[PDB]
């Protein structure tokens, strides 16, 4: 169908600079668009409506533009309550089209993770599975990558992963791997590890444990 | 000051109907051009514009679930009813439902478009969650290897369980992680917290309130 | 693809 692309996708930003989200259209909308600001769990407020005009309550900072098919929101003095994720809405065609959101987090400098990996309970495997975990410890920017790999194999389809909220002091992520096996096929192999890509290290971090050195 | 409020089953499960109300006011379904919205949020990602109704008793569905969802209005008891039929896991998300404006209208009659580009109002949201599971209570297993150590907080359902740790003593270095719903159907959580390599016993106070599951587990290289 | 019950009020 339509499809509405918002850039950049997520971004970096310090109290007090200035913003311009972009949200682009397939077809022309005219200036149906609308912008949102989400705070986590809660739900999303009008800022713009109709391309350019701003939602009365809406402070003066925020500012719309375009239309057609370019679009922009620009914030221009970022405030604390500005920290979120900034929806795009096209309400000219069916269906109503939202944009992929814009996550906006607090800039401060880069922090390699400090990765740890952890072995499976003696009294999990007793029960049948084994989980692996790997810890992505108090880091900056929110991307990163890890890759599980059992002597050597790529594990792909059983891992899950999670993300911490940017930390109120630090300002930083942490992040959990979950690599999960059935008991058998744990005890099948020796090395197991968890490789850590991030901008932070200048190449990516192995961490492993070999289920045979004892 | 327009509020809207979503309602209905925290819990369905596959293949059942899901009912969703949306009660409002601060208007009326029957002032010109007003439209009441659903939109979902699965859990940590976009909106997802689902349907609409409007006083004129128009309607209209998001393509990909035309074949499921049903909209209505009852314009005297200020009530929007979405129904979901035949759900799945991938339904599982939080649902809004949120005001559009009509348009500027000088004699009953529009002058101007402006307005209703935007859902101006939205409510708090009704999270939904569809498994075929079962209540039960989580497993707790330590992940003992600055030095690092935690708790695998291992399946359970439903949704929440709270981690403390040394009963509230420590929360400095702590990460609790968001659960992670697994392919069984289950929940599983992980809570993590980094110490000095010196040292003083680390317990991790688990608790899920809907299997009456209270669980200390102590952890140690 | 059809549209809004608005796409064409100026």
């Amino acid at each position: 169908a339509l499809q509405l692309t918002q850039s950049p996708s997520s971004l970096s930003a310090s109290v007090g600079d200035r913003i311009t989200i972009t949200c682009r259209a397939s077809q022309g909308v005219t200036s149906a668009l609308a912008w949102y600001r989400q705070k986590p769990g809660s739900p999303p407020q009008l800022l713009i409506y109709d391309a350019s005009s701003l939602e009365s309550g809406v402070p003066s900072r925020f500012s719309g533009s375009g239309s057609g098919t370019e679009f922009t929101l620009t914030i221009s003095t970022l405030r604390p309550e500005d920290f979120a994720t900034y929806y795009c809405q096209q309400l000219h065609f069916y269906p109503h089209t939202f944009g992929g959101g814009t996550r906006v987090d607090v800039r401060r400098t880069v922090a390699a993770p400090s990765v740890f990996i952890f072995p499976p309970s003696d009294e999990q495997l007793k029960s049948g599975t084994a989980s692996v975990v790997c810890l992505l410890n108090n880091f900056y920017p929110r991307e990163a990558k890890v890759q599980w790999k059992v002597d050597n194999a790529l594990q792909s389809g059983n891992s899950q992963e999670s993300v911490t909220e940017q930390d109120s002091k630090d300002s930083t992520y942490s992040l959990s791997s979950t690599l999960t096996l059935s008991k058998a096929d744990y005890e099948k192999h020796k090395v197991y590890e968890c490789e850590v890509t991030h901008q932070g290290l200048s190449s990516p971090v192995t961490k492993s444990f070999n289920r045979g050195e004892c | 000051r327009i509020t809207l409020k979503e309602s209905g089953p925290p819990l369905v499960k596959p293949t059942q109907t899901l009912t969703l109300t949306c009660s409002f006011s601060g208007f009326s379904l029957s002032d010109f051009g007003v439209g009441v919205g659903w939109i979902r949020q699965p859990p940590g990602k976009a909106l997802e514009w689902l349907a609409i109704i409007y006083s004129d008793d128009d309607k209209r569905y998001s393509p990909s679930l035309n074949t499921r969802l049903t909209i209505t209005k009852d314009t005297s008891k200020n009530q929007v009813v979405l129904v979901m039929t035949r759900v799945s896991p991938v339904d599982t998300a939080t649902y809004f439902c949120a005001h559009r404006r009509g348009p500027t209208t000088l004699f009953g009659v529009p002058i101007a478009r402006g307005p209703v580009n935007a859902m101006d109002v939205w409510g708090q949201g009704i999270t939904v969650t569809i498994s075929s599971t079962s209540t039960k209570g989580p497993s707790v297993f330590p992940l003992a290897p600055t030095a690092a150590l935690g708790c695998l907080v291992k399946d359970y359902f439903p949704e929440p369980v709270t981690v403390s740790w040394n009963s509230g003593a420590l929360t400095s270095g702590v990460h609790t992680f968001p659960a992670v719903l697994q392919s069984s159907g289950l929940y599983s959580l992980s809570s993590v917290v980094t110490v000095p390599s010196s040292s003083q016993t680390y317990t991790c106070n688990v608790n899920h309130k809907p299997s009456n599951t209270k669980v200390d587990k102590r952890v140690e290289p | 693809l059809e549209l809004d019950k608005w796409a064409s009020l100026w």
